């Protein structure tokens, strides 16, 4: 129900799985427990802590998995094509595209132009826009460091 | 018997062509020294004067037909100077055996003793090696470099 | 109406892949309707522009060794002539398949879409390379003996000939088959002998 | 069967070198079993800056302006008009000799191929430009007296006339030469009108 | 007393086969120039070569180059600093704390 006291919240979130009264103690930053009673009632909170605790973690599982499952994804389409090559391996090494395209490329000047020309302005501006923020902070904090 | 292998002939040549600026098919009896150096030998001037080479340019020119005999000769010699003959030498220049010798002291001595160096060969060797904010040239890694040569892994 | 566009794009489509299966027994070829170009859109591609200032300059430099119609053409009869000296054997079984990417008027406008078809081709990079690459969990290499296993087991059981040619030809960089380079020798940037 | 390849290549020759000037003769490989023609390669190429980036291209596209009446075949008159559009011209004979350097019909086949092999004469830029760079002690400026003392004496002895002529045009920043800039006065983007 | 000809000749050894780089490279540098000063003179009156600026730059090709030389400078150094900077502040922030 919205938000509750800093302190008054803890005795229900202790006393939910009972917890034997003597064998815990409230404090201000440090909390105090006994041996015995604490630990396995603290393992038991995995079997018991469903709902929000495991739903933060599960939302993070869905966060991660929605972006990063990968692996099996392009496999099937490639795998069929592997077969489409594998039926022909005795031919394969006798082919077309190999290496004649290369040695001149260290000697020429402004090589990949046009596309990088469409990129050029945004590349110039945003690198500077960044080097504005990506200086100034640590960079002022040097004086503050001293 | 001992001889000069084909690889030894080509190395001498590869340099010699570059050394003989003029094209006389011949070097000068001073170039006789720095050639042996470039070839990755290390004789003294006195070793070159033990075998007939010189200070000055303009007396006797030598062909490769004189050089390769002399190269066979150098290849036979042992009295060049080892690490040991140096580790001897260094052990009065530590004023208390550590390795770490004083730069200014190393200067005064090299200019006076042995073969004698030039102003330049002094200033250049110091600037080439490890001077710290104290002034401690570490005599044995220094010698180990002299044994190693002009190029380690920096192409510099 | 449409007839005339497809007169052209019979000869220009074709381009993937009416007569593909030449040596190896055929398999359902790309269908003929003008909408199906959206499934000709598969993966493997990259797109460029018409101008070149001095980048594709290289073609004016290369020209002399190869040429056909010095106006600016390589046409249907020149595959049967120059490729003999650039790479593979051609059979009457695989003809327009061996030409499949470029079956007709590759003009200066059209050269671009054969160069895009370098990054496209027959399932380039995205498929060709990523195929074995997708096996392992990190910086892998394909686990040789289990590759032998699947080749005699998984669905279509292969034959011993292919294997022994392959064995002498296997680039085993230390305890696993380096398939990534066994494919990617043909790209990279680090030699210049053949192909063209 | 095993024939439709080798039949069809007899076209290639008709718009290229063969008829137009068969110095560079081809060699057709294939035996009757076609898998054996694979030993017929074209391997090895880029030495240095062969078709130099600032020279070669802007010539082939220019052709439409040199080809006056639009046939592909530059007569001595197609030349005669185009040089009149430039500025200075050679006489008929002076151009007739350039025609005689080629096997005759300066057309889109011939002109380009008579350009294509001719790479020797000038030196590449880096090579000329590095000459006083590999001479200064560690980057200051090189003394024009040393240069004047060398050219006269140590090598091919240049004449009093040859030397001081080539001397005069010199960016002499105070007794030493701006070497790279005088190297640019030797070679750079600059002086027309000289061919073709 | 006799300290030490051998080590002093070992100095001279590695000292000399190093500085000799200049004497070698200069020998071919003398050659490239001694042909070009004469090439420049004779080939100033040839039949097919120095067509270059007078009418040819109605085309493209040359067009952008020199501009981009002055511009590309900027693209590099902004990126280089943008690589190095943050990860310097990583090891500064590590200290500060």
């Amino acid at each position: 129900k919205g938000f509750v006291d800093a302190k008054k919240v803890t005795e229900a979130v202790l006393g939910a799985i009972q917890l034997d009264a003597n064998d815990y103690r409230l404090g201000n930053t440090k909390v105090f427990f006994r041996a015995g009673v604490l630990g396995r009632l603290e393992e038991m909170r995995d079997d018991r802590l469903g709902k929000i605790v495991t739903w933060l973690q599960a939302w993070i599982r869905w966060y991660l998995s929605k972006k990063e499952f990968k692996k099996l994804q392009e496999q099937r389409v490639a795998l069929l094509v592997i077969q489409r090559n594998l039926r022909k391996f005795l031919t394969l090494r006798n082919w077309l595209w190999y290496k004649l395209y290369i040695k001149v490329k260290p000697l020429l000047t402004m090589a990949k132009v046009e596309d990088e020309l469409k990129a050029l302005e945004e590349k110039l501006k945003k690198a500077l826009e960044s080097l504005e923020k990506e200086e100034k902070v640590r960079k002022d904090i040097e004086v503050q460091n001293v | 018997m001992a001889d000069l292998k084909a690889a030894e002939v080509e190395k001498a040549r590869e340099h010699f062509e570059i050394y003989d600026w003029e094209g006389e098919g011949k070097i000068d009896a001073r170039d006789l020294g720095d050639l042996l150096r470039s070839l990755d030998c290390k004789p003294t001037l006195a070793m070159v004067k033990k075998n007939g080479g010189s200070d000055k340019r303009g007396e006797k020119k030598l062909t490769l037909e004189e050089f390769l005999p002399i190269f066979s000769q150098i290849k036979k010699e042992k009295e060049v100077g080892t690490l040991e003959d140096f580790m001897e030498g260094l052990k009065v220049y530590d004023k208390a055996e550590n390795g770490t010798m004083l730069a200014a002291e190393l200067a005064h001595v090299l200019l006076s003793l042995g073969e004698r160096l030039t102003d330049i060969e002094c200033e250049e060797i110091m600037r080439v090696c490890d001077e710290d904010d104290d002034g401690f040239l570490k005599y044995e890694p220094f010698v180990k470099t002299i044994i190693a040569g002009p190029f380690p892994d920096e192409g510099k | 109406m449409g007839d005339e566009e497809k007169k052209e794009k019979k000869k220009k489509s074709k381009k993937k892949s009416e007569e593909e299966g030449g040596d190896a027994a055929p398999a359902p070829p790309p269908p003929k309707p003008p909408s199906q170009k959206r499934r000709a859109q598969r993966s493997g591609s990259n797109v460029f522009a018409m101008f070149t200032q001095h980048q594709v300059q290289e073609f004016k430099e290369a020209f002399q060794l190869i040429d056909q119609d010095k106006d600016g053409f390589i046409s249907k009869n020149d595959i049967r002539a120059t490729f003999d000296s650039l790479g593979r054997l051609c059979t009457e079984q695989e003809l327009d398949s061996m030409v499949a990417e470029a079956p007709g008027p590759i003009n200066f406008t059209m050269f671009l879409t054969i160069f895009g078809d370098r990054i496209a081709g027959t399932d380039e990079e995205d498929v060709i390379v990523n195929a074995f690459n997708l096996f392992d969990e990190g910086e892998g290499k394909c686990k040789e003996e289990t590759l032998k296993r699947s080749l005699t087991t998984w669905g279509e059981k292969f034959s011993q000939d292919e294997v022994e040619e392959a064995l002498s030809e296997a680039p085993i960089d230390g305890n696993g088959l380096i398939d990534i380079k066994k494919f990617a020798q043909i790209l990279t940037k680090g030699a210049e002998e053949e192909g063209a």
